[PDB]
Parts: structure tokens; C-alpha cells; sequence
């Protein structure tokens, strides 16, 4: 995923009789990449069940 | 560029101070002074008399 | 613009057979001068509004 940053801004006195230009504003982003699959297994016997005295 | 304003203040077109000729405004509020806290106006008896020097 | 500034006072006591000539009082002003225009600006083109994914 992506998440686009933004954000800059300036000031100035005008100089008269000539022609406005604009301050240049540039941007960066922050990805976030996804991981591997997470898995907890375990297995029983039956005889194992069968034999114990409680769950 | 492409434009020469005459800045509408310049006398003779020659050197600076484009506000040679201008004059300045009056806003409309005049500041004065403050006023100092009287304290001992009270706190003593004010008596009066007609005639007499005493 | 101009603010005019203001006040004086002053008592004295007055031995008879003299003529009162009054006080002094003078003014002063303050001045506040207006400065140029503030301007902030931007140009943004049109190829990459129509790529961009956002606003």
C-alpha cells in the first residue's frame, strides 16, 4: 500500500511589472509492504485421548 | 517584463523615491494618558463652612 | 495613517496682582506606514494532473 505525503508553502514581496512564477511543491510517499503467512499447528493421538483422565 | 509603470510618485522620472509625493492619513482615535487611582479622596471626613478664615 | 498624542496638566498658586499667562502643552504622533502586496503562488501542469490518482 501507499500513502502520498504533501505539504510546503513560501511567501514573498512582489517586485512590480513583472510576472509571477510559483514555488515549486514536491511530494514522497511511505509504502507498506505484507508479510508471510503466520500459522501455529499442533496434533493428537487417540490413544493418547483415550488413556487420559482429563481434557 | 514587458511593462514600464510610471509608479505615479517619481518626480522627473529620475532617481528613487517613488513617495516623494504622497501624504498620510488621519486613522480617527486620539491616544491621551491614563489616569492614576485616587485613594485618599475617601478615607478622611470632608467638612464645609459659610464664612470665617478657620 | 496618524495618532495624534495628548496630555498634560499643571497647577500652581497664584499670588494676586499679576496676570496669568497659562501653561504650556504640547502633542506628538505616531505614524504606521503600509508595506508592499504578500503574494504566494503555484503552477501546476495538466499531463500530470491527468496521471496523478488523487487530488
Amino acid at each position: 500500500a501507499q500513502f502520498p505525503i504533501v505539504g510546503l508553502s513560501s511567501t514573498s514581496y512582489h517586485s512590480p511589472g513583472t510576472q509571477l512564477t510559483g514555488n515549486a511543491i514536491k511530494h514522497a510517499e511511505a509504502v507498506i509492504n505484507i508479510d508471510d503467512k503466520l500459522v501455529s499447528n499442533v496434533f493428537i493421538a487417540d490413544v493418547d485421548e483415550a488413556m487420559n483422565h482429563y481434557d | 517584463a514587458n511593462f514600464t509603470p510610471s509608479r505615479l510618485g517619481l518626480v522627473n522620472n529620475t532617481g528613487t523615491g517613488v513617495k516623494d509625493l504622497f501624504l498620510k492619513t488621519f486613522a480617527g482615535e486620539v491616544l491621551s494618558a491614563f489616569r492614576k487611582a485616587t485613594i485618599f479622596e475617601d478615607l478622611h471626613t470632608v467638612r464645609t463652612i459659610s464664612s470665617g478664615k478657620s
